[PDB]
């Protein structure tokens, strides 16, 4: 068959260029187009251009023009994107995608631009951000009211880079009703996220809560204790 | 400039039922050049039917395209736990090629209003220099949720973020946490900090609220 092979997760700085590879795997290079397509975080997919290698038949997104080149090495049999003046809205997952057609293709010498993708790529993710590795600043979400007995604690786990950073409840102890949201993307380049727990409110003067913050990437480890403010 | 639109926005489904999801066009269209792909959860999109109504290889016949002109549909019989997902449709004729926003499969299950909870800063975030207020919408369904933060009765745009879990395995809820991010002076200044939350289980928006410093 086909398959289509693509470089690693890039961190790229804001106003900086980008540069991703797609090496196929198997049938022709020069019959069918290599389209683009992204995905940013909790946002549908978007085509970004295709190109027809080294027949040079390709168009480039509107939204990308004067900004995005594709191109290929054709000895290595590599097709290439370059996203110039990144902001974070190009941030995502980046697939390269092909129609895998009549494979190797004896019948027919043609290049074909129009085709829906059977074939796609791992894709590549794409991270723009101006901040180097940075430990979490680990916050209580402290409960208090007069909720059915049930009250919500947790975590709020603030300000590192990069992804990811693992929560736990009393050393895994405590895994009933914990939501770990997913992180976010703050305007600062840095991620944030938060843990959350439902406890019987009857014993929260009794049981002791602590969430157990870990960041590899920074060795960071911290637990914080969650107390009611009184 | 041909524009696809996806209706519903989320399509909820019991095991066994049979959907049915729809893409628009801003134009007449070939029904050659029209594609449908599902991607599940964290794993790479997969082509489903091309040319409109051609079902991709290995794809099982729980799936089939059809449509003309400006409509176009998807419809998935006896849905099965595999089908979870989101579901897009792409124009790929002419020069520059087009996908609808998708459109998401999820359980179904009964309506259920999210237990609100709303969070103050620490103080140790306050020595810090930033204040985080956090809004906690809990275990609720359908997925469509808003959530608006006010402080002082003045309405806050541009400085909140929220996440959404995966619809739970157990119960096929949602839970959705919002963040108001505010520096620390623009905290001291005000009192009344308010998350106002309107969902379909709710006869009416919802207020939880904190006055800052217990008040
Ligand atoms: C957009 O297309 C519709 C439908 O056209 C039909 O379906 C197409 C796939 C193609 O096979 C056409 O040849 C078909 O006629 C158009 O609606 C038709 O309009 C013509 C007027 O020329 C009328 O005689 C037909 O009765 C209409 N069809 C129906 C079902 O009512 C529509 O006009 C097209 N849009 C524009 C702006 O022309």
């Amino acid at each position: 068959q086909v398959q289509l092979v693509q470089s690693g997760a890039e961190v790229k700085k804001p106003g900086s260029s980008v540069t991703i590879s797609c090496k196929p795997v198997g049938g022709t290079f020069t019959n069918f187009a290599i389209h683009w397509v992204r995905q940013a975080p909790g946002q549908g997919l978007e085509w970004v251009g295709g190109r027809v290698p080294v027949v040079g038949i390709y168009k480039y997104g509107k939204k990308f023009h004067d900004r995005l080149r594709l191109y290929e090495d054709d000895p290595m049999k590599t097709v290439f994107l370059e996203l110039r003046s990144l902001t974070s809205d190009d941030t995502g997952v980046y697939y390269c995608t092909r129609w895998r057609g009549c494979g190797m293709c004896p019948y027919d010498t043609s290049s074909y631009y129009n085709d829906a993708s059977d074939v796609w790529g791992p894709g590549t993710k794409v991270i723009v951000s101006a901040a180097s590795t940075k430990g979490p600043s680990v916050f209580p979400l402290a409960p208090s009211s007069k909720s059915g007995g049930t009250a919500a604690l947790g975590c709020l786990v603030k300000d590192y880079f990069p992804e990811p950073v693992t929560v736990s409840w009393n050393s895994g102890a405590l895994t009933s009703g914990v939501h770990t949201f997913p992180a976010v993307l703050q305007s600062s380049g840095l991620y944030s996220l938060s843990s959350v727990v439902t406890v019987p409110s009857s014993s929260l003067g009794t049981q002791t809560y602590i969430c157990n913050v870990n960041h590899k990437p920074s060795n960071t480890k911290v637990d914080k204790k969650v107390e009611p403010k009184s | 400039e041909i524009v696809l639109t996806q209706s519903p926005v989320t399509l909820s489904l019991s095991s066994g039922e049979t959907g049915t999801l729809s893409c628009r066009a801003s134009q007449n269209i070939s029904s050659s050049w029209i594609a449908w792909y599902q991607q599940r959860r964290g794993q790479v999109p997969r082509l489903l039917i091309s040319a409109a109504s051609a079902r991709a290889a290995g794809i099982p016949d729980r799936f089939t395209g059809r449509g003309s002109g400006t409509d176009f549909t998807l419809t998935i019989t006896r849905l099965e736990p595999e089908d979870l997902g989101v579901y897009s449709c792409q124009y790929y004729g002419g020069s520059f090629f087009t996908f609808g926003p998708g459109t998401q499969v999820d359980v179904k299950r009964t309506v259920a209003a999210p237990s609100v909870f709303i969070f103050p800063p620490s103080d140790e975030q306050l020595k810090s220099g930033t204040a985080s207020v956090v809004c906690l919408l809990n275990n609720f369904y359908p997925r469509e949720a808003k959530v608006q933060w006010k402080v002082d009765n003045a309405l806050q745009s541009g400085n909140s973020q929220e996440s959404v879990t995966e619809q739970d395995s157990k119960d096929s809820t949602y839970s959705l946490s919002s963040t108001l991010t505010l520096s620390k002076a623009d905290y001291e200044k005000h009192k009344v900090y308010a998350c106002e939350v309107t969902h379909q289980g709710l006869s009416s928006p919802v207020t939880k609220s904190f006055n800052r410093g217990e008040c």
